[PDB]
C-alpha cells in the first residue's frame, strides 16, 4: 500500500526483492555482490 | 520428362503467362503494377520476373526437343527483355546516377516508377519519394545472378559500375524504404532501412568490400529491428533470407524471423510493420501523409500481406524445411480466373470489425484489397512452388552461392609484410630479429599510400560519352588496402589508411600506430570474406624509430615480434616476404587503369620569444588571435612558427603543447568523417560538446567531414583544447567499436563532452590530484595513454567514495540498463509523461512509437540523458525505473506529467532527515554546487534500507501522493 512504500520500502519483502533486482539490472555490470547493497547509514559506516 | 513432370511444368507455364507474362509490354518489357497502377516499379518488375526466370531454368534443365527449347528461350529472353527495359529506364537517368554518386540526396535518386510504354519517367522527382536503394540493389543482385546463370555493350557495364557506386554508400544513406514512404510516421522523411542496406550488400557481394562490411555493420546493429522508426519490418525476410542472404549470423537471422512471426504474422499474412495502416479502415484515403496521433489507431489492425509468406516458403526451400506450414496456409488465394491462385496484396480488417480486431489480435476475418494478383508476391509464390515441387533447385536461382552466407566462416590468417622504408631501418630491424625487406627490394611490387588507391578508383566507371565521372573519392579502410592489385601488369600493394595520415598528432605516437594496426587486424580477421588471404603492408618509417635513431620503438618492435609469433590483434598473422604472398592473395586486376592591455600597436611584442617552448607557444595565441598566418617581421609569420612550435613539441613529445598548437592551428583528423560514420553505423548517436544542451550539438545522421568538423568547432564555443578532444575521442570510440563492440553495448548516445569530463575526473582520483590539474594533465597524455584511459572508462577497470565514481562513469558513458527504454514505454501508458529538468517526454510519443523503436529511444535520451551532470543523470535513470518498478503494483493512473527530478530531490530531502537521525555529521552531508544533491547520496549504494533507489521509492510514493489522492496498490 503506498504508506508502506513511503515508510519502509525495504522491509516489505515483495518490494525489496524488486528493489534489489532493479539495483542489479542497472548495476550488476559492476559485479559478494554486496557493493550494490547499503544497509549501514554512512555514520555507522564512517565510524571506522 | 513429359510423362509426369512436363505437364506440371506446362501448368506452371500457364500460371506465369496468365499472371505475369500477360502484362509484359512488347515494346519495353516492363510490367505494370496492376490495371489501376499502369506504371512499372523497379523492385516490382525485378521480383515479378523471378517466376519467369525460374520457369526458363526449369524448362532448360529439360530442353532437348525444339518446342521445349522454344519455351525456355522465350522465358529467358522475356527476363532479359525486362531487365534491359529497366536498364534503359535507369540509363535515361544517368544524370541522376552521376549526381547521387557524389551527393546522395533524395532529389537526385533513380525513380521507382517508370512509364511501362516508353521506359521514361511518369512523375516528377518531387512526386513519389523515388530514393529506394533496395529496388536498384535487387535489380543489381538479380542481374548478377541471372548472368551467372548464362543470361547475357561496355557502356552499360560502365553504367552498372556507376550504379555499384550509387548503391555503394547505402549504409549511410537515408532511404524512402521498400515501401517508398520513408518512416512510419509517413511524412516523406528519408530513413535508413535495413532492407535497403542488406539488399545493397547482397548486390555488391554478387557483383569494394569496405562499404560492404559497413553495410554488414548496419545489419548487425539494426537487426532484429528494421530501422530507426520500425521495431520490425516483414521486408527483413528479403535480407535474412531470399533473395539477399545478407546476414551471415544464423542466430541473427533466426531472431529476425522469430520477431517477424511473433509481431507481424497473422491469419492472412504478415503485417508490413507495426502500425502500418497502408489500407486500414482507419486512414484517410485521400490524405498522403499521416498525423503522428493516428498511428495508434493503426495498431493491432494493420493489413496482413500474403507476400511475406512467399518469403517464408522460399526460406525453407533454400534452407531445408518442414515449413510446409507456410504453404498449406496460403489457401487464402483469390480464385481457388479459371482456377488461378491470384495471390492478393493484403487483407484488411473489415471496417466494422475494428474494435474486435484491436482487442483480440489476429482473429477477424479480413477482406482482400489492393493489387490482385500482387505480381511481386505472385512471382515469389510460383517460384516457391516450383522449388518446393522439385522442378527447381536453390543452386539454379542462386548460382552465386549467396545462400551459403550463414555458414560459419573460419578465421582468416592475415599475412603481413613488414617492409623497411630504408635499408638502415632494415638493418636495425634485423639486429632485433625481425628479418624484413626494404620497399626498394620488394620491386617489382610497388608500394603506394592508400590515397593513391582511392584516387585510382576515381578513374573506374568513367564514360564521358554519357557524362559519368568515375567513383567518388572514398577512404579505403584496411579491407580495401589488404588485397594486392594488378595495375598495368605490375603488382601494387597499398599501405593502410592510418599510416599515410600523418597530419594529426595520432601518427607521432608509435603506440597509436600499434593500436591502429591492432584494430585493423581485428577488423580484418572478422570481416574478410574474400577469395584470397588479406595482406597488410606495414612499412617501418624513420618516425617509427626511437630518439637516437639506432634503435626501433619498443612498442613497434613488440608489435612486430607478436605478429611474427602468429598472433597479434585477435588475429592469426603470418609474416613473410611480400613476394611469397602473391600466390595466396586477393590479387584483383584493375583493367580500367590500362592505357588506351596597453600599447595596442603590435609593432614589437614578439621580441620576447627571442626557451621554455610553453611560453614561446603561449604568446603565440595572443599573436594569433590578436595579430594566424600574419607577419612577424623576422622573415616569419604567425602560422610558420606555430608549425615550427608544433614540430618542436612533437620532437620533445610534450603532448599538452602539441595538442594546444594543434588546437589553435585547427588541425583536423582526415579520417574523422569515417570515425563518425562508423559510430553511427553501429546505431549509436553522438553528441559533441560540453554537456549543457545547446552546446552539445547531437549527431543523429552521418555528416560530411566539413560539417562534422564545423559542428565540432562551434560546440567548443571558442574554448580550445576540447575541439581536438572531440575528434580524438571520436576516433578512439570508432576503433573500439571496430574491435571490442561488446564494450559499447547498453550505450546508444555517446556524449563526448561528458566522456572528457569523466576522463578528467578519473585522472583526478587516480594519480590523485585536483580536478583542474588533472584537466591539464589530460592534455599531457600521450594519444595511446588517452586511449587507454578511454578503455578503462568503458570497461570500468581500476588502476567508501566508490559509488559516486560509478554513478559518474556510467552517466558520462550514457549507459542505460537492458530493457530500460521498453520500461519507459510502459510508464508512459500509466502517466501522462515524464519531465526531466522541465523538458517533457509526453505519452503521445507512444501513440506513434512502438516500444522497441530506436526512435523512441532517442526521444527518451533527448529528454533524460541531456542532463549535464553525469550522476544526476544516473539517478534520474533510477527514479524512472523505480517509477517503472512501482507502476506495476499501482493499479491506477495519474493525470500528471511526472517530474522525475523531484522524485530525485524528494529523495534528497529524505536523505538529510534519515541520515541526520541515524546520526551522521551535518557536514558529512555536502550539497552539490551543480545539482543540489548531497554528495553522500551519490556515494550511497543502490539497494538497502538506506540505498539511493530505496529513497526514490520513498520519494515517488511521497511524490504521487498529491496527484493520486488514493492509491489502491496491489
Ligand atoms: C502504490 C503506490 C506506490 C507504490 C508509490 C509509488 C508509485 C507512484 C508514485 C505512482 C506510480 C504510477 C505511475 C503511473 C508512475
Amino acid at each position: 500500500t503506498r504508506e508502506i512504500v513511503i515508510r519502509d520500502p525495504y522491509a516489505l519483502r515483495p518490494l525489496r526483492r524488486l528493489i534489489d533486482a532493479y539495483a542489479f539490472r542497472i548495476y550488476g555490470h559492476w559485479v559478494n555482490r554486496a557493493a550494490l547493497f547499503e544497509n549501514t547509514p554512512k555514520a555507522v559506516l564512517l565510524s571506522l | 520428362s513429359r510423362s509426369n513432370s512436363g505437364v506440371r511444368l506446362d501448368g506452371y507455364a500457364r500460371l506465369v503467362q496468365q499472371t505475369i507474362l500477360c502484362h509484359q509490354n512488347p515494346v519495353t518489357g516492363l510490367l505494370p503494377a496492376s490495371y489501376d497502377q499502369k506504371d512499372a516499379w523497379v523492385r516490382d518488375n525485378v521480383y515479378s520476373i523471378l517466376a519467369v526466370w525460374g520457369l526458363g531454368l526449369a524448362y532448360r534443365k529439360n530442353a532437348d526437343r525444339d518446342e521445349d527449347k522454344a519455351k525456355a528461350y522465350e522465358l529467358e529472353q522475356s527476363v532479359v527483355k525486362l531487365m534491359r527495359g529497366l536498364l534503359h529506364c535507369m540509363i535515361r537517368q544517368v544524370d541522376k546516377v552521376e549526381s547521387f554518386k557524389y551527393s546522395q540526396s533524395t532529389k537526385d535518386s533513380l525513380h521507382a516508377k517508370y512509364n511501362t510504354k516508353t521506359c521514361a519517367t511518369v512523375v516528377g522527382d518531387d512526386q513519389w519519394g523515388h530514393l529506394q536503394l533496395d529496388a536498384t540493389s535487387v535489380y543489381l543482385l538479380f542481374l548478377a545472378q541471372m548472368t551467372a546463370s548464362g543470361l547475357h555493350s561496355l557502356d552499360e557495364v560502365n553504367f552498372i559500375q556507376n550504379l555499384v557506386f550509387y548503391i555503394e554508400a547505402a549504409y549511410k544513406t537515408a532511404d524512402f524504404g521498400i515501401w517508398e514512404r520513408g518512416d512510419k510516421t509517413n511524412q516523406g522523411i528519408s530513413e535508413l532501412n535495413a532492407s535497403s542496406v542488406g539488399m545493397a550488400k547482397a548486390a555488391l557481394e554478387a557483383l569494394l568490400a569496405d562499404e560492404v562490411q559497413h553495410c554488414q555493420s548496419i545489419l548487425n546493429s539494426l537487426l532484429p529491428r528494421a530501422s530507426t522508426s520500425k521495431e520490425v519490418d516483414a521486408s527483413l525476410l528479403s535480407v535474412v533470407s531470399f533473395p539477399a542472404f545478407a546476414v551471415e549470423d544464423s542466430q541473427l537471422v533466426e531472431l529476425t524471423k522469430q520477431e517477424i512471426i511473433t509481431k507481424l504474422q497473422g491469419r492472412y499474412g504478415c503485417c508490413r510493420f507495426l502500425r502500418d495502416g497502408y489500407k486500414t479502415p482507419k486512414e484517410d484515403p485521400n490524405r498522403l501523409y499521416y498525423e503522428p496521433a493516428e498511428l495508434k489507431l493503426f495498431e493491432n489492425i494493420e493489413c496482413e500481406w500474403p507476400l511475406f509468406w512467399t518469403y517464408f516458403i522460399l526460406d525453407g526451400v533454400f534452407s531445408g524445411n518442414a515449413e510446409q506450414v507456410q504453404e498449406y496456409k496460403e489457401a487464402l488465394e483469390a480464385v481457388l480466373k479459371n482456377g488461378v491462385p491470384l495471390l492478393p496484396e493484403l487483407y484488411s480488417v473489415p471496417p466494422d470489425r475494428v474494435d474486435e480486431e484491436y482487442q483480440n489480435p489476429h482473429t477477424v476475418d479480413r477482406v482482400p484489397m489492393g493489387k490482385l494478383p500482387h505480381m511481386w508476391g505472385q512471382s515469389l509464390y510460383i517460384l516457391g512452388s516450383l522449388m518446393a515441387e522439385g522442378f527447381l533447385a536453390p543452386g539454379e536461382i542462386d548460382p552465386l552461392n549467396r545462400r551459403f552466407s550463414t555458414v560459419p566462416k573460419p578465421d582468416v590468417v592475415v599475412q603481413v609484410s613488414i617492409l623497411a622504408e630504408t635499408e638502415e631501418i632494415k638493418t636495425i630491424l634485423k639486429d632485433k630479429g625481425i628479418y624484413v625487406e626494404t620497399i626498394a627490394e620488394v620491386y617489382p611490387i610497388r608500394v603506394q599510400p592508400a590515397r593513391i588507391l582511392s584516387h585510382i578508383y576515381s578513374s573506374l566507371g568513367c564514360n564521358n560519352r554519357m557524362k559519368l565521372s568515375g567513383r567518388p573519392y572514398r577512404h579505403m579502410g584496411v579491407l580495401g588496402t589488404s588485397k594486392l592489385y594488378d595495375i598495368r601488369k605490375t603488382i601494387f600493394t597499398f599501405t593502410p589508411q592510418f599510416i599515410d595520415q600523418q597530419q594529426f598528432y595520432l601518427a607521432l605516437d608509435n603506440k597509436m600506430i600499434v593500436e591502429m594496426l591492432r584494430t585493423d587486424l581485428s577488423y580484418l580477421c572478422s570481416r574478410w570474406r574474400m577469395t584470397g588471404q588479406p595482406t597488410i603492408t606495414f612499412p617501418i618509417s624513420h618516425s617509427m624509430l626511437d630518439e637516437d635513431g639506432t634503435s626501433l620503438n619498443s612498442s613497434i618492435l613488440a608489435a612486430l615480434r607478436k605478429m611474427q609469433d602468429g598472433y597479434f590483434g585477435g588475429a592469426r598473422v603470418q609474416t613473410g616476404k611480400l613476394s611469397e604472398f602473391l600466390t595466396t592473395s586477393c590479387c584483383t586486376h584493375l583493367s580500367f587503369m590500362d592505357p588506351g592591455s596597453g600599447e595596442v600597436d603590435f609593432k614589437a611584442l614578439v621580441l620576447q620569444l627571442k626557451e621554455q617552448a610553453d611560453i614561446l607557444y603561449m604568446l603565440y595565441t595572443m599573436k594569433g588571435p590578436d595579430w594566424t598566418e600574419l607577419y612577424n617581421e623576422r622573415s616569419a609569420t604567425v602560422r610558420e612558427l606555430l608549425t615550427e612550435l608544433y614540430g618542436k613539441v612533437g620532437e620533445i613529445r610534450h603532448w599538452g603543447l602539441i595538442r594546444y598548437i594543434s588546437g589553435i592551428l585547427r588541425k583536423k583528423v582526415e579520417a574523422l568523417d569515417e570515425a563518425c560514420t562508423d559510430l553511427l553505423s553501429h546505431q549509436k548517436h553522438l553528441t559533441v560538446g560540453l554537456p549543457p544542451e545547446p552546446r552539445e550539438k547531437t549527431i543523429s545522421a552521418p555528416l560530411p567531414y566539413e560539417a562534422l568538423t564545423q559542428l565540432i568547432d562551434e560546440a567548443s564555443e571558442g574554448d580550445m583544447s576540447i575541439s581536438i578532444l572531440t575528434q580524438e575521442i571520436m576516433v578512439y570510440l570508432a576503433m573500439y567499436m571496430r574491435t571490442q563492440p561488446g564494450l559499447f553495448a547498453e550505450m546508444f548516445r555517446l556524449r563526448i563532452g561528458l566522456i572528457i569530463q569523466v576522463m578528467a575526473t578519473e585522472l583526478a582520483h587516480s594519480l590523485r590530484c585536483s580536478a583542474e590539474e588533472a584537466t591539464e594533465g589530460l592534455m599531457n597524455l600521450s594519444p595511446s595513454a588517452m586511449k587507454n584511459l578511454l578503455h578503462h572508462i568503458l570497461s570500468g577497470k581500476e588502476f567508501q567514495g566508490q559509488w559516486q565514481r560509478r554513478r559518474r562513469l556510467d552517466g558520462a558513458l550514457n549507459r542505460v540498463p537492458v530493457g530500460f527504454y521498453q520500461k519507459v514505454w510502459k510508464v508512459l501508458q500509466k502517466c501522462h509523461g515524464l519531465s526531466v529538468e522541465g523538458f517533457v517526454l509526453p505519452s503521445s510519443t507512444t501513440r506513434e512509437m512502438t516500444p522497441g523503436e530506436i526512435k523512441f529511444s532517442v526521444h527518451v535520451e533527448s529528454v533524460l540523458n541531456r542532463v549535464p551532470q553525469p550522476e544526476y543523470r544516473q539517478l534520474l535513470v533510477e527514479a524512472i525505473l523505480v517509477l517503472t518498478m512501482l507502476a506495476d503494483i499501482e493499479i491506477h493512473s495519474i493525470g500528471s506529467i511526472i517530474a522525475v527530478e523531484k522524485i530525485v530531490h524528494i529523495a534528497n530531502d529524505l536523505f538529510l532527515q534519515e541520515q541526520k537521525t541515524l546520526g551522521a555529521d551535518d557536514t558529512m552531508l555536502a550539497k552539490d554546487p551543480a545539482s543540489g544533491i548531497c554528495t553522500l547520496l551519490y556515494d550511497s549504494a543502490p539497494s538497502g534500507r538506506f540505498g539511493t533507489m530505496t529513497y526514490l521509492s520513498k520519494a515517488a510514493a511521497t511524490y504521487v501522493q498529491e496527484f493520486l489522492p488514493h492509491s489502491i496498490c496491489a
